[PDB]
């Protein structure tokens, strides 16, 4: 037992929430918010979500806190509840995201939508006149 | 219920309260809503791991998706708002009164 | 363990030759002597946002091609990257790539 | 709610395969040509009984099984089965696309000697 | 906007509504939420002002925090158990989270508060929409889980509702604010019922948008926002004045209106299961409710204000447009007392 | 000429040759000569795992040969 | 309220993804498919109410199953007592839980 | 011995960025009628050395009204994920094996935007600030093709792992598969790098410039893997090494050609390249790619 | 006839990448309902073992089910083979 | 051959646990050895911390972590 590394991954997020809710200069907020999505994607990848803490890393913060930062500068214990089988010769993290197309026909189709409608909104919002 | 879970809510708890107090900065109300999305999603991503529930690795991704689009339209507002100030600040918006 | 160990090895390495660039010309002694906001470029970020967004949708589909439901898989990959175009034309027709 | 039973040391005693992944790759076609009926017992008493401490014996049977297979092997084509798995073991992946002339070599020793 | 782009964003709202209505899975729930959301913010925002823009990201704010709550809720009781379906709660506070969330998106007190301020800031016809359609969702949710609400939250946020409501709208000099307080008190009394018997509460609904809808046609056909802006209606329009000041009777809960409907049934389907004193206070609360509509009433056709020398030109001109479900909904709720006993049809 | 350019350009080949060739070796020494395993899908780590336990020197690489099956 | 589309036209919009214990790709199975299993079958069509009052065993060891409490809490005991015997000095862990053991394929 | 993978991976890539210089000044010269540094060493030989030890003992000139902070983590980050991303890169084994290895470069690629803004907002200057934001949508719009079209690419790999490239193209190269592909991809490439024809943009700059060449390099290598596949033979990986080192060499080369031989785009010349003929183009063999392995019966192994 | 001709003509001149892009996703569009090794791909990912095949009780009324994995009876792969 | 060896490393294990618990729990009072805490009678898939909880830290980290920090 590593001194439970979990734990100290949840601390340090915690301490990084409580670090950017105080807001002080709003890019060392957001620089906070970085760390503290770094800290979670560790916990995420560690607990063996490889794929979806991949997509936290790259979506999250890649894209959501790079487009934020950037409208700022236009602006002024563990290990014990665990399995003990094995996967087969796949990840079932895999084969369960990639079920979205063959089981989740319902939600691609309303999530499209949904970011159809999004994009239309925001044209018309910013638009100005 | 372990220690990492509730952890993630204190977490959670603490980015609510900070939306909720607004010192300034509505740009710091988005970041609260994204902090509160992102625990939201990591701690909807353990439970979903632990319990081996395969079709249920659909949801974070959806809720991600989800999020981020409402950060958009927010950030758009958030412009506008601006455009017409010159500043974030939450007290400009002292026109509409109870 | 091998990942942790690499990342930190590169940031350590980084940051120690970064510290010995700044400092070996410190020891030495010398003389020591707005508003606008586009608004295009905020658009520019925006469809930035929501294109990675569609692309995170789209990222499963490495896995997706073993099924055995090959025509609903094919379909709603289709829908998809057919939604993602008309996100585009319909920001193009509305002047939405200008500059 | 009860006492959970367990088996005793003694009977989960069996005398077990030795051979590592590689030789267990390189003559698992056979293996399963060869040992199929004792496995095809053990995976369903497995599958329906839904207990570990129901199936014990199977699993003792599915061992001996294994073990007079080898035996047959080291006895007839053991120095060609060296070879074969040997290369197996060499690759990484443990790929059987690398060396089919070793694989052709144990397999028509086995099949002109058993 | 382009009217292809509203008629598509109006689709899409009412589509988030099914979604929300006709899904057993919480995720699509809360899909259908988040689409209702994206797709209203652009309705508020229809004639750009600075007011109309506050109004909305205000809107957008409580929404998307309610929204967050919602997810919570949501992924504690699957926590709790590895449950999707919309059925009893199955864990504690989890439920009293996806109470608060759905609180905030109905605008029940203490989560009152930004009613009033989105819909001074936005048009008459947004805020029709808003204090119309947007109450369907999270009531059908609230319906659902009923079996598992705690009756003393639901009931002290309810009778909060109630009494703010009739102390906001006493203080009112705008007619969309006092719109908005009237919702609060009508959600209040809707909610009361939600632990007793979801047919009162989907009758009270009925009644209430029927009401709201026939007094915001009304407040766009003589297009005033202000009490002596409706004072001068009058002089042109005598037949308005009167259905409106009848229409505000009804919402007063005066017998025999049709808005002495749900009250009454209200008050009786918590009398039979032995609750007295709550109906009380909710009567003599709604006292104040039915003060500031007969305020409204005395302004607006019971007494004759003085008018301007350019209201004549008025006197030459007819609406162009015409609202064909105005008549039907002014008699709906005025005179659908006698067809009580039809709320047996489980509306 | 031209082929000046050479001499600099072959420094960067050798130093592009090291990494690869270096992980090589290093896999051919910790691995006891041969590729180093790997493990995804979670069934190959559970062979790892057998290897390890059969050779009694905590060691996956070393194999255990018919000649242990007596 | 809701209004049971699904059902009335057989379309199974989102029914798929309620429950663990329903098909799930290349028949992988959760990790408490018996026990919800075993607690879906005994409440169904009982009713929410009597379901509550009757199937309770099957829900508790489901939820037992799902977060381990007391699974945990006596291990924790066990440690707890172990942890005491060897600090007060009467009990020594055999080679097994000390590293010594000969391990088994 | 894990240490001394790193070491080994980690030295010889900045010896490589020293030398790229000299090469890239060398191979320019040439290309221009004339030569690059030949009097500083045998043949320019010790012209990187000279420069490096300069560099390293000039003054550094600190804004004096600066975050010093951000001022110093700029670099930290720029050289830490530059780094980084040669890690899972098989060569032909790699010192890392990730099972997602090309999405775990995507995402540090997608990371290295914050230096750039970083350092624009840390300068203290409205129109650097300007230029970074200039800079950074350029990042992010070309980013968005280069995803889509790495994931049309492994869409006939059959799994995000590095290494499967190498038994993808064991008998053909990928280029003859999808041509375009590529293009569109090179394209992107010399644009993430702010490269010519898209370059519109004493310690701390030697720190950004070893961090864009290392990437230089990196994405090169990147494509010589991707597109055009070296026969690997297990028993002797040295000639699957040598391949590639000098298919990467080449794909540089090309990169100082293609800088030696066009003027540069504006900016919104190259924003309407892309969003105007890279994505539609992109989109459209997004959707063929997905197809074309159900229309062939061609479907890759692994799953 | 003749305006669908001169429209087409109009596009590929000064519009050529927009053309080319639509012509790609129509054909990829069509081209998968027409082709005949979809569902050789269909059967193909049929025909991948990725469980144990749990074997069935034997009651004697299954003529179709092999005892041995050498039995003529049960699925084949020689069309695989071939392929 | 894999599940069957499986099934007797996993009971194995249990039994060695019973045993040291069975030793340990000797003073306690209330304490049954080897009792449920499931209703149902049915065998029930053993936790890590079941068959590691008392073992050493080194394959407790080995048994949690070694598949996932495998690179
Ligand atoms: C009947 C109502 C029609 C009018 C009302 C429309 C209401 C809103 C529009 C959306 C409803 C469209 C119906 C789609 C429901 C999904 C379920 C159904 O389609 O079956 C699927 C069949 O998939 C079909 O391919 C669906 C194709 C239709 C979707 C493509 C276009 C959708 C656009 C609809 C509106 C979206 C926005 C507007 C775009 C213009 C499931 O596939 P299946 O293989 O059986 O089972 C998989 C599970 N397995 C693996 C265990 C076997
Ligand atoms: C920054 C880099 C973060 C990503 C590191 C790990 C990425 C990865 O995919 O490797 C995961 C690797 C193996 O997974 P697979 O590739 O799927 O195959 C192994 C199974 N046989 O396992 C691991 O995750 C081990 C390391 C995880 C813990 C640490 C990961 C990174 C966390 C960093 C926390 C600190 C961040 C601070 C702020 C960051 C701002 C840039
Ligand atoms: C690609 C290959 C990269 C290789 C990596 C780089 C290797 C770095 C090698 C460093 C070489 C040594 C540099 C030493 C020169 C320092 C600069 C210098 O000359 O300063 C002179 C300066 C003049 O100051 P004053 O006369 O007092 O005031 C006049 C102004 N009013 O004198 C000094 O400060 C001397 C500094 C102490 C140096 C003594 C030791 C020699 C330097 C060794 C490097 C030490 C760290 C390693
Ligand atoms: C449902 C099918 C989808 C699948 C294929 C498409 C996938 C991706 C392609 C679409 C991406 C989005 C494209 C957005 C289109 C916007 C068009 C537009 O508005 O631009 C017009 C120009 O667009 C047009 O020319 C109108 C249509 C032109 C032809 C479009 C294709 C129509 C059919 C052609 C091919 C038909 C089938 C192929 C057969 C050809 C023979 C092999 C103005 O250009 P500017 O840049 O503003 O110029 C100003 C500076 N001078």
């Amino acid at each position: 037992m590593t001194m439970y590394i979990a734990f100290i991954l949840s601390t340090i997020f915690v301490i990084g929430f409580v670090g950017f809710s105080s807001k002080p200069s709003p890019i060392y907020g957001g620089l906070g918010l970085i760390v503290s999505g770094g800290v979670g994607c560790g916990i995420v990848l560690n607990f063996g979500g490889s794929f979806l803490g991949l997509m936290v890393f790259l979506i999250y913060l890649g894209g959501m806190l790079v487009v934020f930062g950037y409208t700022t500068a236009m602006a002024t214990g563990d290990w014990v509840i665990y399995d003990t089988g094995d996967s087969g010769f796949f990840s079932e993290e895999a084969m369960g995201i990639a079920a979205l197309y063959s089981y989740g026909t319902w939600l691609v189709i309303v999530t499209g939508w949904s970011l159809l409608i999004g994009v239309v909104v925001i044209m018309e919002i910013t638009r100005g006149n | 219920m372990p220690l990492v879970y509730m952890n993630i809510i204190m977490a959670f708890a603490i980015a609510l309260a900070g939306l909720l107090m607004y010192r300034s900065h509505l740009m710091s109300s988005l970041l609260c809503l994204e902090g509160m999305m992102l625990s939201l999603f990591i701690m909807s991503t353990l439970i979903i791991l632990n319990t081996h529930f395969t079709l249920a690795n659909m949801m974070p991704i959806i809720l991600l998706v989800f999020a981020a689009c409402e950060a958009a339209l927010g950030l758009s507002l958030l412009v506008m708002v601006s455009n017409t100030y010159g500043t974030d600040y939450v007290q400009n918006l002292n026109l509409l009164q109870c | 363990m091998n990942i942790m160990l690499t990342l930190l090895t590169n940031v350590t390495l980084a940051s120690l030759l970064v510290l010995i660039a700044f400092w070996l010309p410190q020891l030495n002694a010398y003389s020591e002597k707005r508003l606008p906001f586009s608004m295009k470029f905020f658009l520019v970020a925006i469809t930035f946002l929501l294109f990675d967004l569609e692309i995170a949708l789209l990222l499963p589909l490495p896995w997706a091609s073993q099924t055995n439901n090959l025509k609903t898989m094919l379909t709603m990959a289709l829908f998809l990257l057919i939604l993602l175009a008309a996100s585009l034309a319909y920001e193009w027709t509305q002047k939405g790539l200008e500059w | 709610p009860g006492i959970v039973e367990l088996p005793t040391l003694e009977d989960l005693k069996v005398q077990e395969v030795k051979v590592s992944s590689s030789v267990l790759k390189a003559a698992a076609h056979h293996y399963g040509a060869q040992c199929d009926k004792p496995n095809k017992e053990f995976m369903l008493c497995r599958w329906e009984e839904k207990d570990p401490r129901r199936c014990l014996e199977e699993g003792k049977l599915v061992n001996q099984c294994a073990l007079d297979f080898f035996r047959q092997i080291k006895r007839h084509c053991a120095e060609p089965f060296t070879e074969y798995w040997t290369c197996i073991d060499y690759s990484g992946l443990q790929l059987f696309r690398h060396c089919r002339k070793q694989q052709a070599k144990f397999d028509e020793c086995v099949l002109d000697k058993l | 906007m382009n009217p292809i782009i509203y008629t598509t964003l109006i689709m899409t709202v009412m589509s988030g509504t099914m979604l929300v209505m006709i899904s057993s899975h919480w995720l699509l729930i809360w899909i259908g939420f988040e689409m209702n959301l994206l797709a209203m913010i652009p309705v508020l925002m229809k004639n750009f002002n600075p007011r109309a823009t506050e109004a909305a990201t205000k809107y957008f704010l409580t929404q998307a925090t309610a929204s967050m709550m919602l997810m919570m809720a949501i992924i504690i009781n699957l926590l709790y158990s590895g449950q999707w379906t919309i059925t009893k709660m199955f864990n504690p506070v989890a439920m009293t989270m996806m109470t608060m969330a759905l609180a905030m998106k109905l605008g029940l007190s203490p989560f009152h508060f930004w009613v009033p301020e989105v819909t001074q800031g936005i048009s008459l016809q947004a805020g029709l929409l808003l204090l119309t359609w947007q109450k369907l969702a999270p009531l059908s949710v609230l319906c659902q889980i009923s079996q598992s609400i705690n009756p003393n939250l639901m009931l002290t946020m309810a009778m909060l509702s109630i009494l703010i409501g009739g102390w906001g709208g006493l203080n009112q000099t705008q007619l969309r604010k006092i719109m908005a307080y009237s919702s609060i008190a009508h959600m209040g009394w809707m909610t009361a019922v939600l632990p007793y018997n979801t047919t009162m509460t989907i009758l009270n609904l009925l009644i209430y948008i029927t009401m709201t809808l026939a007094m915001f046609m009304l407040l766009i056909h003589s297009s005033a926002t202000t009490t002596l802006s409706l004072s001068h209606t009058w002089n042109k329009m005598p037949v308005i004045t009167s259905l409106m000041m009848v229409t505000l009777l009804s919402m007063g809960g005066l017998p025999p209106l049709s808005g002495f409907m749900p009250k009454w049934m209200i008050i009786q389907e918590m009398t039979k299961n032995e609750s007295i004193i709550m109906p009380t206070l909710m009567a003599m609360t709604a006292l104040l409710n039915l003060y500031f509509y007969m305020r409204l009433a005395y302004s607006s056709s019971l007494t004759m204000f003085p008018s301007t020398n350019n209201m004549k030109m008025k006197w030459q001109f007819e609406h162009t447009k015409q609202m064909k479900l105005l008549p039907t909904m002014i008699v709906l709720s005025t005179l659908v007392l006698p067809m009580t006993p039809a709320l047996s049809s489980l509306n | 000429m031209w082929f000046e350019i050479l001499p600099g350009i072959a420094v960067m080949a050798a130093c592009l040759f090291i990494p690869g060739m270096a992980t090589a070796h290093i896999h051919k020494f910790t691995n006891g000569g041969k590729e180093k395993r790997v493990a995804h899908f979670s069934y190959q780590w559970n062979l790892m795992e057998r290897d390890r336990r059969i050779s009694g020197v905590n060691r996956y690489h070393v194999t255990k040969g018919l000649e242990n099956i007596d | 309220p809701f209004f049971d589309v699904q059902k009335r036209l057989g379309l199974d919009l989102d029914r798929w993804m309620t429950i663990q214990s329903a098909e799930q790709p290349h028949k992988i199975p959760g990790r408490c498919h018996a026990f919800e299993k075993e607690w879906i079958e005994c409440a169904h069509g009982i009713g929410g109410i009597r379901a509550e009052k009757e199937c309770k065993i099957e829900f508790d060891d489901f939820v037992e199953c799902l977060l381990r409490q007391k699974t945990m809490k006596r291990l924790s005991a066990i440690k707890r007592q172990r942890d005491k015997l060897i600090k007060e000095g009467k009990y020594t862990p055999p080679p097994h839980h000390l590293g010594k053991e000969d391990p088994r394929p | 011995m894990f240490m001394i993978n790193i070491l080994s991976l980690i030295i010889p890539i900045l010896l490589a960025v020293a030398f790229l210089t000299l090469v890239e000044r060398k191979v320019l010269g040439y290309m221009q009628l004339r030569k690059g540094p030949n009097v500083v060493g045998p043949y320019g030989l010790l012209q990187p050395i000279a420069d490096a030890l300069k560099l390293f003992t000039k003054e550094p000139l600190r804004p004096a009204t600066s975050s010093i902070s951000m001022f110093i983590i700029a670099p930290i980050l720029a050289l830490s994920l530059a780094l980084t991303m040669w890690v899972p890169l098989p060569m032909p084994y790699p010192l890392i094996n990730m099972n997602l290895g090309v999405l775990f470069m995507l995402a540090m690629s997608s990371l290295a935007v914050y230096s750039i803004l970083w350092s624009g907002w840390a300068s203290n200057s409205k129109y650097a600030l300007i230029g970074a934001l200039r800079a950074v949508a350029q990042t992010i719009s070309y980013e968005v093709t280069l995803a889509i079209i790495l994931l049309s690419v492994l869409l006939m790999n059959g799994s995000y792992t590095l290494s499967t490239l190498i038994t993808t193209q064991e008998h053909i190269w990928m280029i003859f598969t999808s041509w375009p592909l590529a293009m569109m991809w090179f394209i992107s490439t010399l644009a993430e790098t702010n490269r010519a024809p898209f370059d519109l943009t004493a310690g701390p700059f030697a720190m950004f410039f070893m961090a864009e060449y290392a990437n230089i390099i990196m994405m090169n290598a990147f494509t010589a893997i991707l597109f055009l596949g070296a026969s690997h033979d297990p028993h002797t990986p040295e000639l699957y090494t040598i391949n590639f080192v000098l298919k990467t060499l080449a794909l540089t080369i090309t990169f100082l050609w293609i800088r030696a031989s066009y003027p540069r785009f504006r900016y919104d010349q190259l924003m309407h390249l892309l969003w105007k003929s890279f994505l539609p183009l992109t989109l459209a063999l997004c959707m063929w790619h997905i197809s074309l392995p159900i229309m062939t019966a061609s479907i890759p192994p692994q799953s | 006839a003749g305006r669908i001709a001169s429209f087409l003509k109009n596009a590929w001149a000064k519009e050529p990448v927009l053309v080319a892009s639509f012509a790609i996703g129509g054909l990829a569009i069509i081209l998968p309902s027409l082709s005949p090794y979809t569902n050789y791909a269909i059967r193909i990912n049929r025909a991948t073992p990725y469980n144990y095949p749990v074997p069935l009780r034997d009651d004697g009324n299954m003529p179709d089910v092999p005892s041995h994995p050498q039995d003529p009876q049960g699925p084949s792969l020689e069309w695989l083979k071939n392929l | 051959l894999f599940q069957a060896e499986k099934d007797r490393r996993v009971l194995q294990m249990l039994r060695e646990n019973l045993e040291e618990e069975a030793i340990i729990m000797k003073d306690v009072p209330d304490w049954k050895v080897g009792e449920s805490v499931f209703h149902t009678t049915r065998w029930v898939t053993p936790m890590m911390g079941e068959l590691y909880g008392l073992r050493t830290n080194e394959e407790i980290l080995s048994a949690t972590y070694g598949f996932i920090w495998y690179t």
